[PDB]
């Protein structure tokens, strides 16, 4: 990852993570507290005091 | 009202019946004989597709 | 997306035609039936 002095780490890929997301993109991905999106409920968790 | 009817662990004050939830819907109800509170919920659904 | 009943997962990949969701999309491929890849 020599680009010529060029420092690409905060863009590329982070291999680390169990999700293969650069840091930029996992900061604005915690950042937008989006809702539920097609979960599975199969109707168990839906019944109860939550 | 047609729904599965379980063991609800919340507590109602004495003198009011049953509950709600957002809409107007029977969402907790009171037994008449046991005086137990139970819940309420529709039985699971969904579209199917081909 | 949901239980999908009389299609046989199958461990390749290929560009899809018919979008089931979530990545999952089934086609008709070979003793020849519906698969879900
Ligand atoms: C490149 O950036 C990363 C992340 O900020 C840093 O850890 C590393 O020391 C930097 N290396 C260079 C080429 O300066």
């Amino acid at each position: 990852k020599y680009f010529g002095g060029f420092n690409f780490s905060q863009i590329l890929p982070d291999p680390s993570k169990p999700s293969k997301r650069s840091p930029i993109e996992d900061l604005l991905f915690n950042k937008v507290t989006l809702a539920d999106a097609g979960f599975i409920k199969q109707y168990g968790d839906c019944l109860g005091d939550i | 009202g047609t729904g599965v009817l379980t063991e609800s662990n919340k507590k109602f004050l004495p003198f009011q019946q049953f509950g709600r939830d957002i809409a107007d819907t029977t969402d907790a109800v009171r037994d008449p004989q046991t005086l137990e509170i139970l819940d309420i919920t529709p039985c699971s659904f969904g579209g199917v597709s081909v | 997306a949901g239980c999908l009943i009389g299609a046989e997962y199958v461990n390749n990949s290929y560009e899809c035609d018919i979008p089931i969701g979530a990545g999952i999309c089934a086609s008709y491929q070979t003793s020849q039936s519906i698969i879900a890849y």
